[PDB]
RNA sequence: AGUUGGUGGGGUAAAGGCCUACCAAGGCGACGAUCCGUAACUGGUCUGAGAGGAUGAUCAGUCACACUGGAACUGAGACAC
RNA sequence: AGAAUAAGCACCGGCUAACUUCGUGCCAGCAGCCGCGGUAAUACGAAGGGUGCAAGCGUUAAUCGGAAUUACUGGGCGUAAAGCGCGCGUAGGUGGUUCAGCAAGUUGGAUGUGAAAUCCCCGGGCUCAACCUGGGAACUGCAUCCAAAACUACUGAGCUA
RNA sequence: ACGAUGUCGACUAGCCGUUGGGAUCGAUCUUAGUGGCGCAGCUAACGCGAUAAGUCGACCGCCUGGGGAGUACGGC
């Protein structure tokens, strides 16, 4: 009944990028917004733009590269079922730094490096590489 | 490249009218140790032909992997049929600690400090499947770099 | 304890020098150094990946004389140190004071060097040291007992350790039969065919 | 200072004490979840002035009688 | 098995029971031969399987295996039996320990002569 | 059913149903009470890459016991090896 | 003073390093699992040879590992074991989307404690080692204060997917 | 008591039918069912494939070698 939007997103992404299409669009939150823009930062994705009108729409535009997607394994960490929580020296590193988790801190939704650049943990969303 | 291991040899057998006949089956690894690697599956009515046909096989069909320095890149963990495969770099006093086609494949590939274990089946033509399949998906910087610029990535 | 026994089986059976004789006259003209011990001589009979890594270790442990306790000490030792453990054990095995004593050149081979150090006859740091497995650190002054200086046996020996090869990281004083062991040799300094990859395979399983 | 412990009355039926139930999260020893673990303490209340629901504060005095020990030093909130 | 319903209800360890219940976590245990007699294994092999029916200080009741060429128990010998099950023989769970209280061990045997209780030649 | 709380009093080196006389009908429990079986606890030990699993010889801390069941005296301290 | 006073145990078909003869013939026997023995037995019993250990060597009993074979890390349920015959619903678990607050969870810091011994690192003594010993690190925990507000929880007001 | 396939929600190429209902101009589109093929993906294989056995979430039920045995004893 959709308990987790994020778990959506990330399905999205996936689903629809491995179908070799050019544009996701779902229901927008201050949450996903925040996700989007960091991958944005990553270069994992072109661009997001956010709708108006009462019931925002956000689309975000994919990257190919080569014959094979940029996106090769995106999973959720943090379930409603689970919710798991790091501190800054147990932060979960992917392909040894080749890739990214985002971290949700007091100090907004970041990367893990910019997570100990600040020294910095929190609650672990995703890892993307 | 011209590294030849012999992984397996097998005798299998067919009924017909009459009784049963016997071939061999034999599994082998090549590469150069430096990156070059391959594998070959050959079979015959006797050990020394299906050896040949088996080498024959895997010189072809070679595929180039990425490794950082006798080492992998980043722990890994693939998979093929019903077997799991877990690999992850080491330091260089470490030797190869894996087992049978795990220890060919990565002996032969050119790399000395892998630190694996595979779980499920331990069939050894499949775990040489799951473990080219992990191998050949090591996707190195500059690579994974290509979203943007270096040493940001990292 | 100690092996005693045959000397030239051993070399048969792992096929190669394996130096433990004098060497005055040769190996290959004592002892048909081809064929393995035994009655079944002439067959090759390829060996396993287990075999292989056996026949490594016993050749290891056949040069230096060491048993399997002590050994698996020696491997453990190294193990818990720093910078592959391989070429540690090497470095742990050259330090031993029969070996020294044998590369200064007071003994013929390795077991008239351990029965020298045994016998009251060898001094580390100007005092008796009997016990074969003293590790001698780097800058140590080894020596002969005064009342024993006069031993046929070294000076024997003295130039069978002139003609085997100059090992570059002892020096000795001939007139007064004492030496120094500067450090320990380099990985290079050894022969480099003695494997120990296979070692380091075989005892971690 | 004074350490003290907030919860909600549970039974007011005894004379001059109360029972108050304290939530707590903890997590599992071994599978990682948080759980829900509560705690029901009685507190001494001198003139009688709670009431089923009010959520209350107490610390910890001398006992005053086997089983109690915690006093109720102010109403924070009260039953509708 | 989900994380709730394993918060309700966690994993649990079988235990293996173990398969010489007589002696309970002995080494070796001593009886009292009640019989000796001899009996026929399994489908595959054929042979005449020399037994002995024990009682132990346990108050149990077992059937032990003599190994070697011969023996010399007989009723009412005072014997020590230690753990080993014989495959061909049925319900058959233990050794008796030659050379220890009354069995003397083999005699004419000179190789592996420890499992056996024989001196050394000499 | 002294069971849970209150009051007066007694008692203790000291808070307290610890005890007593009245007043009330309370207290505990599927977050496992009660009952049955088994067992001194911990620092630690052994295994394992770790997470775990098994386990409390020797040494150190605490507890309980001193043929079996009770009781008190003397004493700063005992319900007394 | 003198070489005098001081080597044994298990195994050798595969797993698993090490092989041939002579006896016996579904017997006698062996055996951790596959299994050997019915007339050329490298598997039984001996002899020659060899392989492992070594003042020890084997067997038995017991714990963990391998076992991802109770799977948190880290398993499954069409046919191999495994979806209740089907609904409704209680305790519980989980919760679409905006503001604002609070600081229980969360994060960072400080202070107290976490006995000594033991394990780990750098050293010092016994001719070496075991052993003893100095300093450190660790003891991943608990408690109290300070700060933050992305997420969860709690409170107030909204919105319509 | 069977689709030998728990309920709920969201995504993922297409083609041919059919039962109810809508729209726009016999044609096109769109819903809620009911069938046949099939790309990716998955599976040990058979095969599944918008009526998933694919990609994911929330909660519940169940399994841990074959016999003994869904049996004995106890409760209801
Ligand atoms: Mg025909
Ligand atoms: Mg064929
Ligand atoms: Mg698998
Ligand atoms: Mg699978
Ligand atoms: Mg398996
Ligand atoms: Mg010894
Ligand atoms: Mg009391
Ligand atoms: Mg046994
Ligand atoms: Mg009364
Ligand atoms: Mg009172
Ligand atoms: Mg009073
Ligand atoms: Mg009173
Ligand atoms: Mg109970
Ligand atoms: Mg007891
Ligand atoms: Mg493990
Ligand atoms: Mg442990
Ligand atoms: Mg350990
Ligand atoms: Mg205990
Ligand atoms: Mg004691
Ligand atoms: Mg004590
Ligand atoms: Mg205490
Ligand atoms: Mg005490
Ligand atoms: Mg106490
Ligand atoms: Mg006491
Ligand atoms: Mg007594
Ligand atoms: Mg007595
Ligand atoms: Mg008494
Ligand atoms: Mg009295
Ligand atoms: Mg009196
Ligand atoms: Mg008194
Ligand atoms: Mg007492
Ligand atoms: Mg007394
Ligand atoms: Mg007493
Ligand atoms: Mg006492
Ligand atoms: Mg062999
Ligand atoms: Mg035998
Ligand atoms: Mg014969
Ligand atoms: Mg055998
Ligand atoms: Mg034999
Ligand atoms: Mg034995
Ligand atoms: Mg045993
Ligand atoms: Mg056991
Ligand atoms: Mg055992
Ligand atoms: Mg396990
Ligand atoms: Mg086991
Ligand atoms: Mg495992
Ligand atoms: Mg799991
Ligand atoms: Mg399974
Ligand atoms: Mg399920
Ligand atoms: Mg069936
Ligand atoms: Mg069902
Ligand atoms: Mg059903
Ligand atoms: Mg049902
Ligand atoms: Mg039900
Ligand atoms: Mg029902
Ligand atoms: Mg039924
Ligand atoms: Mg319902
Ligand atoms: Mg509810
Ligand atoms: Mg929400
Ligand atoms: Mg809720
Ligand atoms: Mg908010
Ligand atoms: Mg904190
Ligand atoms: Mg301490
Ligand atoms: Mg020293
Ligand atoms: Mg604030
Ligand atoms: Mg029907
Ligand atoms: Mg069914
Ligand atoms: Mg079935
Ligand atoms: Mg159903
Ligand atoms: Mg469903
Ligand atoms: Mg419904
Ligand atoms: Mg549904
Ligand atoms: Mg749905
Ligand atoms: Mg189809
Ligand atoms: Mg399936
Ligand atoms: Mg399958
Ligand atoms: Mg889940
Ligand atoms: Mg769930
Ligand atoms: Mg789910
Ligand atoms: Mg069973
Ligand atoms: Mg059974
Ligand atoms: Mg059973
Ligand atoms: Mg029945
Ligand atoms: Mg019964
Ligand atoms: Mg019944």
């Amino acid at each position: 009944s959709m308990q987790d939007p994020l778990a959506d997103m990330l399905t999205r992404i996936r689903n629809a990028q491995m179908a070799e299409k050019t544009v996701v669009s779902m229901p927008s939150s201050k949450l996903k917004a925040a996700v989007a823009k960091v991958l944005k930062d990553e270069g994992y994705i072109a661009d997001f733009q956010i709708s108006s009108e009462v019931k925002p729409q956000l689309s975000i535009e994919l990257k190919y590269f080569e014959g094979k997607p940029v996106i090769e394994e995106v999973k959720r960490i943090s379930r409603p079922g689970l919710r798991q929580y790091k501190s800054v020296e147990q932060l979960p590193k992917v392909r040894g730094g080749l890739g990214v988790s985002i971290v949700s801190t007091n100090k907004g939704v970041m990367t893990d490096r910019a997570a100990r650049a600040a020294g910095v943990g929190g609650e672990v969303l995703c890892t993307v590489f | 490249g011209y590294i030849e291991k012999l992984v397996q040899v097998n005798r299998v057998a067919k009924t017909v009218k009459g009784g049963r006949i016997f071939a061999f089956t034999a599994l082998t690894v090549v590469g150069d140790g430096k990156g070059r690697v391959g594998f070959g599956r050959g079979k015959a009515r006797e050990v020394p032909a299906a050896i040949q046909k088996a080498m024959e096989a895997a010189r072809r069909n070679m595929i180039q992997v990425d490794l950082n320095g006798t080492t992998l890149q980043y722990p890994t963990k693939s998979a093929h049929g019903a077997s799991k495969v877990y690999m992850q770099p080491a330091s260089e006093g470490t030797g190869i600690i894996a087992g049978g086609a795990m220890r060919a494949v990565l002996e032969v590939a050119g790399v000395q400090n892998v630190l694996a274990k595979c779980y499920g089946s331990t069939n050894p033509v499949n775990v040489v499947y799951a473990t080219f399949k992990g191998l050949k998906n090591m996707q190195a910087p500059e690579a994974v770099a290509a979203k943007r610029g270096k040493s940001v990535e990292e | 304890a100690r092996y005693i026994g045959p000397k030239c089986k051993l070399s048969r059976r792992e096929g190669t020098d394996l130096f433990l004789k004098s060497g005055a006259r040769a190996l290959d003209s004592k002892c048909k150094a081809e064929n393995v011990p035994g009655q079944h001589g002439q067959r090759r009979g390829r060996l396993s990946d287990y075999g292989l890594q056996l026949r490594e270790k016993q050749k290891v442990r056949r040069i230096y004389g060491v048993l399997e306790r002590q050994f698996r000490g020696y491997y453990q030792e190294a193990s818990r140190r720093k910078g592959s453990t391989g070429e540690n054990l090497l470095q742990l095995l050259e330090c031993r004071l029969d070996n020294v004593v044998y590369r200064m050149g007071f003994g013929s081979t390795r077991s008239e060097s351990r029965q020298l150090v045994s016998h009251k006859a060898i001094t580390v740091n100007g005092q008796t040291v009997n016990i074969p497995s003293y590790q001698v650190k780097a800058g140590d002054v080894v020596a002969v007992r005064e009342k024993s200086k006069n031993q046929l046996r070294i000076a024997q020996a003295l130039e069978l350790c002139g003609q085997r090869g100059r090992v570059e990281w002892v020096e000795v004083d001939l007139d007064k039969k004492a030496g120094t062991f500067k450090s320990a040799p380099a990985r290079s300094d050894l022969s480099a065919d003695i494997n120990e990859n296979l070692i380091v395979e075989l005892y971690s399983k | 200072t004074v350490r003290t412990l907030t919860g909600r009355v549970v039974s007011d039926k005894m004379d001059k004490t109360v029972t108050v139930l304290i939530e707590r999260r903890v997590k599992h020893p071994i599978y990682g979840k948080y759980v829900k673990r509560s705690t029901k303490l009685h507190a001494h209340d001198e003139s009688n002035q709670c009431r089923i629901g009010d959520l209350v504060t107490i610390r910890e005095t001398r006992p005053l009688a086997k089983t109690k020990a915690w006093t109720l030093v102010d109403i924070v909130e009260r039953a509708v | 098995a989900t994380i709730n319903q394993l918060v309700r209800k966690p994993r649990k360890r079988m235990v293996d029971k173990s398969d010489v219940p007589a002696l309970q976590n002995c080494p070796q245990r001593r009886g009292v031969c009640t019989r000796v007699y001899t009996t026929t294994p399994k489908k595959p092999n054929s042979a005449l399987r020399k037994v002995c029916r024990v009682r132990l200080t346990n108050g149990f009741e077992v059937s032990s295996y003599i190994g070697g060429e011969g023996h010399n128990l007989q009723e009412h010998s005072v014997v020590l039996i230690r753990g080993g099950r014989v495959k061909d023989l049925p319900g058959v769970r233990y050794h008796t320990v030659r050379g220890s209280l009354d069995t003397s061990g083999v005699k004419d045997r000179k190789q592996g002569r420890s499992k056996y209780g024989a001196k050394r030649p000499k």
